[PDB]
């Protein structure tokens, strides 16, 4: 439930104020505070790329698989933005590698669209589905092609070969 | 051109293009719309041409989308700090909830950026709980009434509230409450309480609203005025 410390923690994560995040958590701030569009401190730290804060939030009980009102998880956000180490930390903490948002996109869809090859490879290694279709029938390969990410498209096309 | 307008003439030109993409899901139905247009930021006008790229035909009233398709397009007097134009080139984002009289709800967020002489929007919109036999899902709306948005600062950012009316076929209306949070991506001079008067209309559309042109005018003023 909403709390005053929760609101401040959301803002400190949103603003990238790492020291203030630590102060607020020390004083009892709810690490799973959620704003009116479903964002949590972990979402915000993952998007902003603040790895140390992602780690302490996970260590103190943040839900790694929280989704916002559009179905977006912290792993979606880190894959979108190209934050490789955060992707690794989220997966290690149990993030659903194949989570789908409200239009059916997975983290691999987003890494492919936004051109983050190293993240594509990490997601694949942890069992991301190359053939995943969003709600419009599109695969990560389709999105890589659409955005001219030819090296990623080759990786995905090779990985789509079945035996 | 006034003193206050000139301060952002270097960044925001008298004519600016618009490019946008919306990912949406209304009563479970996913869709994508892309838009291109242009507007006059200091005159407070903007026009966007929209195309449904995925999820056609839309099974619901297009009017629940049009206000999602940028307060940089607002005429501002010099004595009211312009939260939106000051935020550029870095830009701003907004989050909005629209609560409908029959308990339908829309939650939408948008990222407003700038590239060369264009604004770029990335929009995500979710509509839920619309009654199937209500005017949104039955496509029995005609448009939005003119409105007045109340702008005021809370928690270091700008809030906007609208007590809105969605007009219905046959002359009725449907109350809709808008609440928006506008967040500049850098420090800007914050305004006092003020109003923004809006008028939004669909100028053209094809039968299924796969192609739509939206027009909006917006002007800021003080409550006394």
């Amino acid at each position: 439930p909403g709390s005053d410390l929760g609101k401040k923690l959301l803002e400190a994560a949103r603003a990238g104020q790492d020291d203030e995040v630590r102060i607020l958590m020390a004083n009892g701030a709810d690490v799973n505070a959620t704003d009116w569009v479903g964002m949590t401190p972990l979402h915000l730290a993952a998007w902003k790329g603040h790895l140390e804060i992602v780690e302490v939030l996970l260590k103190t009980g943040a839900d790694v698989n929280a989704h916002d009102v559009f179905g977006t998880t912290p792993l979606h956000l880190a894959a979108h933005r190209g934050h490789l180490e955060i992707v690794e930390v989220l997966l290690k903490a149990g993030a659903d590698v194949n989570a789908q948002d409200m239009v059916g996109k997975t983290p691999l869809h987003l890494a492919a669209y936004y051109g983050h090859l190293e993240i594509v490879e990490v997601l694949l290694k942890h069992g991301a589905d190359v053939n995943a279709q969003d709600k419009f029938g599109k695969t990560p390969f389709d999105l890589a092609i659409d955005n001219g990410n030819e090296d990623i498209a080759e990786v995905l096309q090779k990985a789509a070969k079945l035996n | 051109v006034s003193k206050g307008e000139e301060t952002t003439m270097g960044v925001i030109k008298p004519d600016m293009k618009i490019k946008l993409k919306m990912e949406g899901n209304v009563n479970g139905h996913a869709f994508v719309i892309e838009g291109e247009g242009e507007g006059k930021p200091y005159d407070g006008t903007n026009t966007i041409n929209l195309e449904v790229k995925e999820g056609a035909p839309l099974p619901f009233s297009y009017d629940i989308l049009t206000t999602a398709f940028n307060r940089a397009f607002t005429k501002y007097p010099d004595d009211i700090p312009n939260y939106f134009k000051q935020s550029f080139p870095e830009g701003y984002s907004w989050e909005r909830t629209m609560t409908f009289e029959d308990k339908g709800i829309v939650k939408v967020k948008s990222d407003i950026s700038m590239e060369e002489d264009s604004f770029i929007y990335e929009i995500h919109l979710k509509g839920e709980n619309f009654p199937p036999n209500g005017p949104v899902m039955q496509k029995k709306t005609t448009g939005w009434d003119a409105s007045t948005e109340r702008m005021y600062v809370r928690d270091g950012v700008l809030k906007g509230d609208v007590k809105h009316k969605l007009l219905l076929e046959g002359g009725g209306h449907h109350r809709v409450d808008f609440k928006t949070i506008y967040r500049a991506k850098k420090a800007v001079k914050l305004p006092d309480y003020h109003f923004v008067d809006h008028r939004i209309e669909i100028l053209n559309h094809d039968k299924d609203y796969n192609k739509v042109t939206v027009y909006e005018s917006a002007v800021a003023r003080n409550s006394t005025d």
